[PDB]
């Protein structure tokens, strides 16, 4: 599942609270790479570090892992292509 | 002007019956779907047509146990505030005088004040995000926005993210007040949502029109 992929890259066990759909143009700016189709930003919060772990995948039902984005208490992302 | 009055003809549509029937069939087949069938139309329940003052669009209901309850962005009491709602809070604190971050995400009080918290897709299969899209809900919610654009006047629309913004095409921008901005998702809040001032701009538009402004501080019902 998606929760494991989060634990696979970060080692932290988190529950996905929301999955926000985003069009190619929207995630192109932030990520700095335009995706081939609509992306789902799977977001989980980790109060332990006040970080936001976002697992971006393609739309349903494939959910093909695209990238992993971590945002800290300063709203700064640490992007990692998958 | 009620929902049963303007949506009556739409309830008859083949595509609409097809959707409810697909959802219902899946529930019957052991496929857990959120929110419970009793909560799928809560947004219309809480906010009648003549009462709509603000329209905030969401996408689909939360896919986790006990989160969704018929309102967009809102989660039931005892549920952790989702990241997006949290960012909605951070923007409200920064702009609305007297607003202090709440400890929950239950927004029934918004709906009670004329804020139609509408998701464009009213259901989802538990555990799988966006599993009920391109299944009919979009057509329905398209008509709902079309009906608001038509029978009403001066309603302020808050469209977040490009997906939601596409639904502004059926809204006359001189007839209604449309405010665009990026999604409050952590990924996109920093490119236009923070500082958008949508909440205060919404109330100013409501006061310059005789209507009573929204008290954005959500409240929790007893016990």
């Amino acid at each position: 599942n998606l929760s494991d992929i989060i634990e696979k890259e970060t080692g932290k066990q988190l529950v996905i609270q929301e999955s926000i759909l985003m069009l190619p143009e929207e995630v192109e700016e932030v990520i700095g790479n335009k995706p081939e189709s609509d992306i789902l930003v799977h977001t989980a919060y980790d109060e332990s570090t006040d970080e936001n772990v976002m697992l971006l995948t393609s739309d349903a039902p494939e959910y093909k892992p695209w990238a992993l984005v971590i945002q800290d208490s300063n709203g700064e992302n640490k992007i990692k292509m998958l | 002007l009620t929902w049963h009055d303007v949506l009556a003809e739409e309830k008859q549509q083949p595509y609409f019956l097809n959707t409810l029937q697909t959802v219902a069939s899946e529930r019957q087949s052991g496929v857990t779907i959120y929110p419970p069938q009793k909560d799928v139309f809560n947004a219309f329940r809480f906010t009648e047509l003549g009462d709509v003052k603000v329209v905030i669009l969401g996408q689909d209901p939360y896919h986790g146990p006990g989160q969704a309850h018929g309102l967009a962005f809102s989660v039931r009491p005892g549920i952790a505030i989702p990241p997006s709602l949290l960012n909605m809070y951070k923007e409200l604190e920064n702009t609305i005088p007297g607003f202090t971050r709440p400890n929950h995400g239950y927004l029934e009080s918004w709906a009670r004040q004329g804020v139609l918290l509408l998701n464009t897709v009213l259901t989802v299969r538990a555990g799988q995000a966006h599993s009920h899209a391109s299944l009919g809900w979009e057509t329905f919610t398209d008509k709902v926005i079309s009906l608001i654009n038509q029978h009403r006047e001066g309603v302020v629309f808050l469209l977040w993210g490009s997906h939601a913004q596409k639904k502004g095409a059926i809204i006359d921008k001189q007839r209604h007040h449309v405010l665009k901005a990026p999604d409050p998702s952590p990924l996109s809040a920093h490119r236009g949502f923070f500082g958008c001032n949508h909440f205060v701009l919404a109330n100013q538009w409501l006061e310059q029109r005789g209507e009573t402004p929204i008290d954005w501080m959500p409240v929790l019902p007893a016990e």
